[PDB]
């Protein structure tokens, strides 16, 4: 009944998929020590 | 199934990694770069 | 309504979860390996913590020239 | 000065026994509806 | 003669090119798959 | 030549103070129903 | 009816001009008072001792100054927070001297607004409206007890109180920044989504409301003219303002529901502003803004700097100019 | 009728979650990678080489801290392309020189643009007047005069604004001390805009919420009102009495509030503009000679002015030896300008 | 010269406010 | 309306009002020329802006 | 509150205006030099 | 370079598991518009 | 000559003329310091 | 004060022409009939 | 200045002129 694939998936997914990535290398640098 | 986990749960549970990671960022302003020490 | 099935429907869905339970840890994860194998500094050319300065320099690498800055910091890198 | 002070004084108290007798006098009346 | 910065110029120039024939393809293509539904 | 220095502001509302009546006068009387 | 009763319904009455009321009756004298005296002294006043080291700042017009510059100069450091009226000088010469015009303005003109924000409550009363427009009010108002009364409560002077000027407004804020780094509180930050965000919401609103006026008007004529004083009819079409901007982001960004958009209209700047206020008065008792100096570093222990140690340098310029004369020992400690 | 043009155009203007449009094409992608060029350059990014500081979570910073940074001096005012004789295509290189900072200026830029044109059509298609779009003409004056014109009259995109909060706070404080920027009455007016559009968000809001029609019997009153009713939610003539008395004036007609709504706040922002535009060139109200001649003449003689020029004399001597590293400044202790003790 | 200058704008203003009070264009209901 | 000898000598050209061309025309024409004419703004930008720089093209006072 | 019956409407007809404006400026070329001085 | 394989494993291994799970809703999908 | 069709009136009522004082008066209170300089 | 001297003519007509203006244009509102 | 003064009030005259004699309001017997 209900699309999967849209624009507003495409709009969702550049935002959603790059900002979980960054939030796990933020989180990595949390640990980093000089 | 579109309906079977509550919205409650899920907005609880997200929530809670919403502070648990900005929790982390806190806790790295203390220690290693950044810390000032 | 425009069309799109409502995000409410979706999020609470376990198809989704299905889904994202393991599409979203894997990126956390390869964020997290961009930066613990070190690869960030490379990409970008962001000195670690031991390549600000070498040994006994306390003069900071400035880019001075125009078209001859990308030489300029290869220089800069040498000297590390 | 000291007529200044006691002339101030005087003014002030006024005032501010007008301000405390006022809202004193059934105010919580003074309104469109019910007036209580 | 092509200086190095001409030919960067020209890079940049088939690089838009490219950028802009795609995107204007690929939005091309999808509005005749998926047309609008009006009454005759 | 050394003139004096509010020569220039009292000449200017000499003539722009009359005039700006007069224009004021003329205006309203021409804005009235014929 | 009595004289009392008669003078009672006057002062309360909703037929004057101008609402007087009981908040009124202070407020009428007090900002009678506080601005008669604040327009002398900003024309009239002689060079005023701000910093009690004997070193007269000229803050008014016929004492060299211009609109810009002018200002009605705080009182003196050594007075600090002692109350100094009038009748505690020997004479005007002295209490001019010592800046006690800055002291009646001041304290004159805040019981005065606060009474304006009574009043507010009052007239609202009156006349059967809602009560929380003075609510809104008290964001500026705690912004003017922040700068005026409570910042110097903290730093123990009036002469460290903003000055009632254009320059000696920039002043207040240079010297702010070199000794609390106001930029870097978050306090400061909310007071700027609050303003900046209320400008844009503001502009915002202004331009949806008058993008979907209906058509009531000629070509001609202003379309003001197409709504009537008192019209029962609302005079643009919200749906329509609805569909444009829930377009323009999405749908469920936009209001459809005209009393939650303003109320959305009053709580962001009046909040903002709120902490604005809570920023000057809890830096007023010097919990400063962030300190990020010397933050990173590097392997052997070298400063890394960032910008946050290039805003220290800029505060540092503040800091060792400001008062170039007022201070015997290392420390600023207020 | 009903070509390719004409089929792109329906697909373009479909009722979707995120509408598109043919402003979209210029809109998402500038948008996108100006937002994404931020994020990518905060998080990873130094500018070690451009201004010797750390600015990235990478790094070390915080997010008040991290900032995607100017080009260098040297730099002057290069585009700085990725593919330029800069960079030469090395995109390390690229981000190491300041590439990230024209990036997303330029893209921010036509982002901005397409934002604005998005305003446009939508506008058109729903059959609105564009005054949406019109308000929006103050947010491009400012990005404009100040992202790329105030640098542009400089020595080069290095005294443009960083792309940073802390960042931002130095552009702020670099302006009070180098051109006295408070002093302008085009800044000035700006203030005026940005407070009294603060105020006029705020008091309206305030007024239409406690001059509410009681269409409802909840207490809550949210719920008592309807998108598609005729009738106003609030009482004009009610509000305009309370004012009237309160403050001596009120709004009478609602066309002309809403208008002197976007007004405010948009002359402000415009008025902004152009006292940057002036200080491009170093055209600054930095002084008021009469004063000047007054105090050099006259060591007694003190303002508030005078007091505001001292301050600014530190904050560049003080500033500037770090702040401008390209011009080698050592500044010996004893020639730094300081008051007593301090 | 200046001190005059400035003090009569102000005193304009002043007037303005009680001409803009008390002597505006009034209110009138209509539809 | 007035006549006179200068407007009916002018009178042809000012009698189109309104008048077109069928259709699309020569938008392609046009939009290929728009598209040079983009190219040679970006070409002389480029080279005052020293991102491109040619042989024999000194961009100073020293040329 | 009624209106004052006294109230007159005030005319300055066009030769009035040209008459005036010459006397004023006439006035002013004559005067200027000796404010000027 | 190894990193790049070692960064980008996770994610592959995510979006192919992501494919598994609604290629039968995919297809489906596009079938039905074309 | 007959009449010109495209003549219009013009307006400015009393609330345009006082917020048009307002805004030059004010406007002149802030630019003549800078005019006095 | 050593001010500049075109300052108050300067002050003077840019309050003067447009309030002019105003007045003007106001006046010969009220005198029209309705 | 002075200069400037006498020539602008001299050609407002002039112009005055101009107007007072081609914009005149037309005589007209009733
Ligand atoms: C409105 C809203 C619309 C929406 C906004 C749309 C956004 C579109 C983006 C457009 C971006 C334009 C980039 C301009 C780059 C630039 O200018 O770059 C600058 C270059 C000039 O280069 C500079 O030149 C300087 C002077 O050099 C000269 O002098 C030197 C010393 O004597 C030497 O002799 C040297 O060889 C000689 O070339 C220095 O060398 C600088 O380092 C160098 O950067 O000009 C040039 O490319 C071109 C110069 C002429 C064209 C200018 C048109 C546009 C700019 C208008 C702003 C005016 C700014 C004035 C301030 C007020
Ligand atoms: C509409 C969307 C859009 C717009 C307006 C821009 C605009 C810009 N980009 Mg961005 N970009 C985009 C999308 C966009 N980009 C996308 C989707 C990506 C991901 C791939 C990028 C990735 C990107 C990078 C990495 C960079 C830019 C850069 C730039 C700038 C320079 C572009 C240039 O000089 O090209 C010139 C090309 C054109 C103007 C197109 C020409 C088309 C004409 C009309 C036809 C003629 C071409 C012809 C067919 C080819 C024949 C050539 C032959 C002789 C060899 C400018 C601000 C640079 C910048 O920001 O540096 C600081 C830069 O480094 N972009
Ligand atoms: C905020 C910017 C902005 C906005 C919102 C508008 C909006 C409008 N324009 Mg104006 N215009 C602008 C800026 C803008 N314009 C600029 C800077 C110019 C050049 C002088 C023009 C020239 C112009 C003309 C001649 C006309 C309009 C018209 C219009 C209207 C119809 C839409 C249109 O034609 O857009 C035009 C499209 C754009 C402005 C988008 C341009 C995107 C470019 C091509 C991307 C280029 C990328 C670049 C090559 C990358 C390299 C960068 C380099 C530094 C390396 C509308 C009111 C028309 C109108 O008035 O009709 C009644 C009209 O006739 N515009
Ligand atoms: C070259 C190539 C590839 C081209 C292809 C381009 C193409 C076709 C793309 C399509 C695919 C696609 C969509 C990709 C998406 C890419 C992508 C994710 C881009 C992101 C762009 C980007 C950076 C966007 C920034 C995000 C953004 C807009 C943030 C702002 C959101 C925000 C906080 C909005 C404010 C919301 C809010 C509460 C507003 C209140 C304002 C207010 C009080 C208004 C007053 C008011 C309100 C009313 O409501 C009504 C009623 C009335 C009366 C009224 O007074
Ligand atoms: C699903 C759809 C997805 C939508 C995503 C859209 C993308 C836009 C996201 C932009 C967010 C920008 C903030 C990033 C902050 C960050 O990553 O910090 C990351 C930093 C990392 O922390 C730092 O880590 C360093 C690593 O070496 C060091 O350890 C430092 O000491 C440490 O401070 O965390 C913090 O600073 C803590 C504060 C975070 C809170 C930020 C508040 C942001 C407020 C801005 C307003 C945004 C508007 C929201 C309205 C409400
Ligand atoms: C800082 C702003 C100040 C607001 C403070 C108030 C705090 C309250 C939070 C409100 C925040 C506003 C969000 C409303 C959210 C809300 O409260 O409504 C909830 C709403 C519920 O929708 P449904 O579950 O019904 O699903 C939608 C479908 O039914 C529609 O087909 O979900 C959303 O709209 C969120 C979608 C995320 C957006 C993802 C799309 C990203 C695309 C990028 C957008 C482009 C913009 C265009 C410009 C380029
Ligand atoms: C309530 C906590 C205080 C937070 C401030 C928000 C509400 C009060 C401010 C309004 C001043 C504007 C002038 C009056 C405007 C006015 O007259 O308002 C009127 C509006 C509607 O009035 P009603 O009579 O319908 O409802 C109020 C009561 O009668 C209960 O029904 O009141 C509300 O919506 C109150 C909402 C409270 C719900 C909690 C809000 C919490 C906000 C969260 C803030 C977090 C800050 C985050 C920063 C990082
Ligand atoms: C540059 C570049 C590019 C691109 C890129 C991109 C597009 C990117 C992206 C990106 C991205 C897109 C990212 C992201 C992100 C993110 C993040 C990092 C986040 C976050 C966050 C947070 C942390 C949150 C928080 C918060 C808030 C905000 C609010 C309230 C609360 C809280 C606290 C929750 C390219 C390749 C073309 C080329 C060249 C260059
Ligand atoms: C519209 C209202 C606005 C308010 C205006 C304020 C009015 C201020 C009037 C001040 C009156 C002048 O006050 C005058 O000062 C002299 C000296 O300076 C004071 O001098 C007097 O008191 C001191 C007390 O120690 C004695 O030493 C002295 O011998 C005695 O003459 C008196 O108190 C008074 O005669
Ligand atoms: C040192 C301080 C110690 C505090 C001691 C505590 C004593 C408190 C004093 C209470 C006396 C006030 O008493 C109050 O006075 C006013 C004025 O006469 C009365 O009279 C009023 O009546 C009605 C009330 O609806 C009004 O409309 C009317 O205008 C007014 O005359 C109030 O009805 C009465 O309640
Ligand atoms: C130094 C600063 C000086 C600034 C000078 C600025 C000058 C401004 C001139 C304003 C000109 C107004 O011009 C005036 O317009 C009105 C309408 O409004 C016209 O009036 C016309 O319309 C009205 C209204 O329907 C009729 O009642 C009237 O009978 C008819 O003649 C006048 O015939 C014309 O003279
Ligand atoms: C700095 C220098 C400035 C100097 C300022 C000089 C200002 C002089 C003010 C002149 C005011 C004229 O006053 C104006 O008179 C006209 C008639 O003439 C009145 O108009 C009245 O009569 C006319 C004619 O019967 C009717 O069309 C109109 O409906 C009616 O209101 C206006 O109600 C009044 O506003
Ligand atoms: C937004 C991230 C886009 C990724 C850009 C491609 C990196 S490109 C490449 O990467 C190498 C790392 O092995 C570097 O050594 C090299 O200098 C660099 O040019
Ligand atoms: C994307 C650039 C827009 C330029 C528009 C030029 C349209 S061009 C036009 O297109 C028609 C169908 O759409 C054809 O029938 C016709 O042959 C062609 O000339
Ligand atoms: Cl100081
Ligand atoms: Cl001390
Ligand atoms: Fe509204
Ligand atoms: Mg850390």
């Amino acid at each position: 009944s209900y699309p999967i694939f849209t624009v507003r998936w495409v709009a969702v997914h550049t935002l959603a998929v790059p900002t979980i990535f960054f939030l796990g290398a933020i989180a990595a640098m949390q640990f980093i020590q000089r | 199934e579109g309906g079977r986990i509550p919205l409650w749960i899920v907005a609880t549970v997200a929530g809670m990694g919403v502070i648990v990671i900005v929790g982390l960022f806190f806790y790295g302003a203390y220690a290693g770069l950044g810390s000032s020490l | 309504t425009t069309g799109e099935r409502p995000f409410s429907d979706i999020i609470t869905s376990v198809r989704y979860w299905v889904i994202h339970s393991i599409t979203i840890p894997a990126l956390f994860i390869a964020g997290w390996l961009f930066v613990s194998t070190g690869l960030a500094y490379d990409v970008f050319g962001t000195p670690r913590p031991d390549s600000y300065y070498a040994q006994e320099q306390r003069s900071i690498p400035l880019v001075t020239d125009r078209f001859e800055a990308k030489q300029q910091v290869e220089t800069f890198l040498e000297q590390l | 000065m000291e007529t200044l002070k006691i002339t101030v004084y005087i003014v002030v108290t006024f005032f501010v026994l007008l301000f405390v007798f006022g809202f004193l006098s059934g105010d919580p009346a003074r309104n469109p509806k019910r007036k209580d | 003669t092509i200086t190095p910065s001409l030919k960067g110029f020209f890079i940049g120039l088939l690089s838009g090119a490219v950028v802009l024939g795609l995107t204007f393809a690929v939005l091309i293509a999808i509005s005749q798959i998926d047309k609008v539904q009006r009454s005759l | 030549m050394e003139v004096n220095q509010l020569g220039l502001i009292a000449t200017a509302l000499f003539v722009l103070v009359p005039s700006v009546f007069l224009i004021i006068l003329y205006v309203q009387t021409e804005s009235q129903q014929k | 009816a009595n004289l009392w009763e008669r003078f009672c319904n006057w002062v309360t009455s909703t037929d004057n001009r101008l609402y007087v009321g009981w908040f009124g009756v202070i407020m009428i004298p007090t900002l009678l008072a506080a601005t008669i005296c604040f327009v002398i002294a900003f024309i009239a006043a002689p060079p005023v001792d701000i910093d009690g080291i004997r070193e007269p700042v000229s803050g008014s017009l016929l004492y060299g100054n211009n609109i810009i510059t002018g200002a009605v100069v705080p009182s003196s450091n050594a007075i600090g927070l002692h109350f100094y009226p009038i009748w505690e000088a020997a004479s005007l010469d002295e209490w001019l001297y010592n800046g006690g015009p800055y002291q009646l303005i001041i304290f004159h003109f805040l019981l005065g607004a606060s009474c304006y924000m009574g009043r507010q409550w009052e007239l609202s009363y009156r006349l059967g409206m809602r009560p929380w427009i003075c609510v809104a009010y008290s964001a500026p108002l705690a912004s003017a007890f922040a700068v005026f009364l409570i910042y110097p409560i903290g730093q123990g002077s009036f002469s460290d109180g903003m000055p009632l000027g254009i320059s000696g407004t920039f002043n207040f804020m240079i010297v702010f920044q070199a000794e609390h780094n106001i930029l870097m509180h978050p306090f400061h930050q909310l007071g700027v989504a609050g303003v900046f965000g209320g400008a844009l919401f503001c502009a915002m609103h202004g331009s949806l409301v008058t993008s979907s006026l209906i058509r009531e008007t000629t070509e001609t004529e202003s379309a003001n003219y197409g709504y009537k004083f008192g019209q029962e009819e609302e005079t643009y079409n919200i749906v329509a303002a609805h569909g444009y901007f829930g377009r323009l982001i999405f749908q469920y960004a936009s209001f459809n529901n005209s009393r939650s958009l303003h109320f959305f209209l009053a709580a962001w700047p009046v909040v903002g502003v709120w902490f604005a206020a809570l920023g000057i008065s809890t830096m007023a008792f010097n919990l400063n803004g962030f300190n990020f100096n010397h933050s990173v570093i590097d392997a052997k222990g070298n400063v890394i700097n960032t910008w946050a140690d290039i805003i220290n340098r800029a505060n540092l310029g503040m800091e060792v100019m400001h008062e170039r004369n007022a201070h015997n020992f290392p420390l600023d400690l207020a | 009728e009903r070509g390719w043009f004409d089929i792109l155009d329906d697909w373009l203007k479909r009722d979707r979650f995120v509408f598109v449009g043919w402003s979209g094409i210029l809109l998402f992608p500038c948008a996108y990678l100006a937002l994404g060029g931020w994020l990518t350059g905060t998080t990873f990014v130094t500018s070690w080489y451009t201004h010797g500081l750390a600015s990235s979570y990478l790094e070390g910073c915080n997010f008040l801290t991290v900032a995607v940074s100017t080009p260098a001096n040297s730099m002057g005012h290069s585009l700085l392309l990725l593919w330029g004789p800069e960079a030469q295509g090395d995109f390390t290189r690229w981000c190491q020189l300041g590439g990230l900072w024209t990036f997303i200026a330029l893209h921010g830029a036509f982002g901005l643009i397409g934002f604005m044109l998005r305003q446009f059509e939508i506008a058109r298609l729903v059959g609105v007047r564009p005054y949406n779009a019109i308000a929006f003409s103050a947010p491009i004056a400012v990005f404009v005069s100040v992202f790329l014109i105030y640098p542009l009259g400089q020595s080069s995109w290095f005294f443009a604004p960083s792309f940073g909060v802390a960042a931002i706070f130095r552009f702020l404080l670099f302006f009070q001390g180098f051109h006295n920027w408070t002093l302008n009455p085009f800044h000035m007016m700006g203030v005026a805009g940005v407070l009294g559009g603060a105020l006029l968000c705020a008091i309206h809001g305030a007024t239409v919420e406690n001059t509410l029609f009681q269409d409802g019997e909840g207490a809550s009153t949210f719920r008592a009102f309807n998108p598609t009713q005729a009738e106003e939610t609030y009482s004009m003539v009610t509000a305009n009495r309370f004012w009237s008395q309160i403050f001596g004036i009120a709004f009478s007609n609602k066309r002309w509030l809403h208008f002197f709504m976007l007004f405010v706040p948009v002359t402000g922002l415009w008025m902004s503009a152009i006292g940057v535009v002036g200080l491009a060139l170093n055209l600054r109200s930095y002084d008021f000679i009469s004063q000047e001649i007054r105090a050099a003449e006259d060591p007694e003689f003190e303002t508030f002015y005078t007091k505001n020029l001292l301050l600014n004399e530190g904050i560049r001597a003080w500033m500037a030896p770090q702040d401008q590293p390209h011009e080698n400044f050592v500044f010996p202790e004893e020639v730094l300008p300081r008051g007593n003790a301090l | 010269m200046e001190t005059i200058t400035y003090v009569f704008i102000f005193a304009c203003i002043i007037a303005l406010f009680f001409f803009a009070i008390f002597f505006r264009e009034p209110p009138r209901i209509t539809k | 309306a007035r006549r006179t000898w200068l407007g009916d000598i002018l009178r042809p050209l000012n009698s189109e009002y309104g008048k077109v061309a069928p259709g699309w025309g020569t938008t392609p024409l046009m939009a290929v020329f728009m598209g040079l004419f983009l190219v040679f703004l970006l070409i002389i930008l480029e080279i005052y802006n020293s991102t491109l720089i040619l042989d024999g093209v000194n961009v100073s006072w020293k040329a | 509150m009624e209106p004052n019956p006294n109230r007159q409407p005030v005319e300055l007809n066009r030769t009035s205006l040209y008459l005036g404006l010459l006397l004023i400026l006439v006035l002013a070329l004559l005067f200027s030099s000796y404010f000027f001085n | 370079d190894w990193r790049v394989l070692v960064v980008l494993l996770p994610v592959l291994l995510a979006a192919g598991w992501a494919v598994r799970n609604i290629l039968p809703y995919a297809v489906k999908q596009v079938q039905k518009l074309l």
